[PDB]
């Protein structure tokens, strides 16, 4: 198993890149790659980090040429994880951004929350339908995912607004929190991600 | 809802947690890094540094110093300490720290708070402010509490939510030091000037304070030294509190 993450989105990446590096320990298979360009390929597991900016991002996968190589990666049945910024893309358009297209791979949008206490911001519940861990993920965004209750893995209620935390459309899935900044149960997450991986 | 936090505050200098620890099970219980990652493991949910190097190599210090434990840690931390203009913090949150601490250069520079949190969004501002009873009236103190700015502190807590801080960390000056609890009375009067988050700071001496802190408002409880030198435990604490109503982050073994 290779694991591949997209190392160009905006913010903060390499938090993710360990604890996906530190969650495959305990495999022997497994090995992770920063993926700079599209050239490489191709990976069973394939992260889409990044924190700001829905445009940018989308900017950024685009001029770096892995729009493309993530649209292949998604059909040729391998894992496809987009994690923060990297959930909110995956879908048609942000209003954080009007007019960019997106990823598109889940049916569905993004909007800003509906709380005057913005970001939200800190540690809040998660309840899974199935597979992952429940209990207290860290969140930090401001907007929020819109899709139909199939494409649902986990939600979180902010403020009295219930939400999905957690998108699975099959092989895709999608986490608003950051499982890198979630103690004991961030590192059980992202194990058993991949242990979905090994599995195809 | 919403997890009420438990934050363990960690006092640098030259790279080493300033008065030590007292955690046999470390080897070097003066590494920031070993003592962060074990705090995670018994269940703290965030952690600050706080640096008191040498105004000459503070920044370099500084850098190594969240660069080291941004490699290591699974759980978000705070960095602070003369953090004095907005490229000094641009660089440390780069550097991995997932929030900026600024205290006397706020008060001095108030535009400092918008311009971090413009680039950064305000989440990644902690504005410390250090308050002390002056003639029955609460006071921000600057230069580590030893000027009265003349800030009513009811004032300086709605400025600074208007230029965009994040969350308020507020130590009272009065009982830092003491272990005799929080100072709920200054807790009480901030909790409605603001919907920011307050993390209570200064006085623990035991479990119960924290109680009574989160009775008094606070979002956040910060201490050092009960948990450096093992006076309390974490998951004591956090079992405690979560017995008496508090919504603390407690998962099972």
């Amino acid at each position: 198993m290779r694991i591949g993450i997209i190392s160009v989105g905006p913010g903060n990446i390499m938090n993710l890149y360990r604890g996906v590096k530190r969650a495959s320990e305990n495999f022997e298979d497994v090995s992770i790659e920063l993926v700079e360009s599209p050239r490489n390929d191709l990976y069973d597991l394939l992260f889409i980090p990044g924190v700001g900016h829905f445009g940018e991002g989308m900017r950024r996968l685009r001029e770096n040429d892995l729009i493309d190589f993530v649209r292949k990666h998604v059909e040729d049945e391998r894992y496809v994880v987009g994690v923060c910024l990297g959930m909110q893309l995956l879908f048609e358009e942000s209003e954080e951004a009007p007019g960019v297209k997106g990823l598109s791979l889940i049916e569905g949008n993004v909007v800003k929350l509906r709380s005057r206490r913005l970001p939200h911001m800190g540690w809040n519940e998660v309840i899974f339908k199935d597979t992952f861990p429940n209990g207290y993920y860290y969140f930090v965004h401001t907007y929020r995912a819109v899709c139909e209750e199939e494409h649902v893995l986990g939600t979180t209620e902010y403020d009295g607004e219930i939400f999905p935390s957690a998108v699975r459309k099959g092989r895709i899935l999608g986490f608003q929190f950051h499982p890198e900044k979630s103690s004991k149960i961030g590192r059980k997450l992202l194990e058993k991600v991949i242990e979905c991986s090994l599995s195809r | 809802m919403l997890a009420k936090r438990i934050i363990a505050c960690l006092d640098v200098k030259d790279g080493r947690v300033v008065k030590g620890t007292n955690f046999e099970n470390l080897r070097d219980s003066g590494d920031p890094v070993e003592l962060g990652k074990f705090y995670s493991e018994i269940g703290i949910d965030e952690l600050v540094f706080l640096d008191i190097t040498a105004f000459v190599e503070k920044r370099k210090t500084m850098l190594e110093l969240v660069e080291k434990v941004a490699e290591q840690i699974d759980i978000p931390f705070t960095v602070g300490g003369g953090i004095h203009d907005f490229e000094t913090a641009s660089e440390l949150i780069l550097r991995g720290a997932d929030k900026v601490s600024i205290n006397t250069a706020a008060v001095e520079n108030p535009s400092l708070i918008t311009q971090i949190a413009q680039t950064f969004g305000s989440q990644a501002v902690v504005v410390a402010i250090d308050a002390k009873r002056v003639d029955g009236e609460f006071m921000v103190f600057t230069y580590s509490g030893k000027k009265n700015t003349g800030i009513l502190l009811r004032d300086w807590v709605v400025e600074v939510e208007k230029r965009g801080a994040g969350e308020i960390l507020l130590t009272s000056i009065d009982r830092d030091g003491t272990k005799s609890g929080y100072d709920t009375e200054m807790i009480r009067f901030v909790r409605p000037l603001t919907t920011l988050p307050i993390i209570a700071s200064g006085g623990a001496g035991k479990m119960e304070h924290f109680l009574e802190a989160f009775l008094a408002g606070a979002d956040a409880a910060l201490a050092a030294s009960v948990f450096h030198f093992r006076e309390i435990d974490v998951r004591e604490l956090k079992e405690y509190l979560k017995k008496h109503g508090v919504n603390v982050r407690l998962e099972g073994l």
